[PDB]
């Protein structure tokens, strides 16, 4: 399924999100956008073997088992193929345990790239929520 | 970002065939762009990757000396040579772009691939 930026700003929301460990809804929306472009089935291949899964792109070297990557450590204890799902609540949960860790929204190459130093609240802006 | 390659075929060992990849849009911070492979039977691996800074990486060990990566920026072209073809290099051969990340390229977009057959 692919989201729209309100639609998915919401949803996130709806799971404890917003303001997840001071982290703004922006950011969580900016992060998707250059992540998977809202698309919760986006699967990416990188150059080390590991797969990057859904629309927040959660690797499956370190957070998610898919079966197919060596020395996965899958510290959110869960299948990289229930982060495809059309419903968002594991791949949001995940995240929630990633930006615990100590590199907080770094650990996600595109926002770093595209979104940290920007406007991030525009992306939240004209939604209903 | 729009990526689209040109350049498959069929050929004998020994040969050699270069492939492109038009690029529009591999502008952003960071970037990355290069080259995977698919073969029947196995998973897409990657083959030749440059940054943004002109840093060229190789992932298949097994290319190093045979394939060369370059880029053309009057055409915002990227390109493939690959030289002394074998059967094994049989394979859809994809052109990608991403983000660097600490030597290794976290890839967000893709071509539509091109097949190279060898005999």
């Amino acid at each position: 399924k692919v989201f729209g930026r309100c639609e998915l700003a919401a949803a996130m929301k709806r799971h404890g999100l917003d303001n997840y460990r001071g982290y703004s809804l922006g950011n969580w929306v900016c992060a998707a956008k250059f992540e998977s472009n809202f698309n919760t089935q986006a699967t990416n291949r990188n150059t080390d073997g590991s797969t990057d899964y859904g629309i927040l792109q959660i690797n499956s070297r370190w957070w998610c088992n898919d079966g197919r990557t060596p020395g996965s450590r899958n510290l959110c204890n869960i299948p990289c193929s229930a982060l495809l799902s059309s419903d968002i609540t594991a791949s949001v949960n995940c995240a929630k345990k990633i930006v615990s860790d100590g590199n907080g929204m770094n650990a996600w190459v595109a926002w770093r790239n595209r979104c940290k130093g920007t406007d991030v609240q525009a992306w939240i802006r004209g939604c209903r929520l | 970002v729009q990526l689209v390659e040109s350049g498959g075929g069929s050929v004998q060992a020994g040969e050699s065939l270069r492939l492109s990849c038009a690029a529009s849009g591999v502008t952003y911070k960071n970037y990355c762009i290069g080259w995977f492979r698919q073969a029947p039977g196995k998973d897409r691996e990657g083959v030749v990757f440059i940054n943004s800074d002109g840093g060229i990486t190789y992932y298949a060990d097994s290319v190093k000396g045979r394939f060369t990566i370059s880029q053309d920026n009057a055409k915002n072209t990227v390109y493939l040579q690959m030289n002394s073809l074998k059967p094994e290099d049989t394979a859809s051969y994809y052109c990608a772009a991403g983000y660097r990340n600490y030597g290794q390229c976290a890839t967000r977009y893709w071509g539509q691939g091109t097949q190279v057959t060898v005999s």
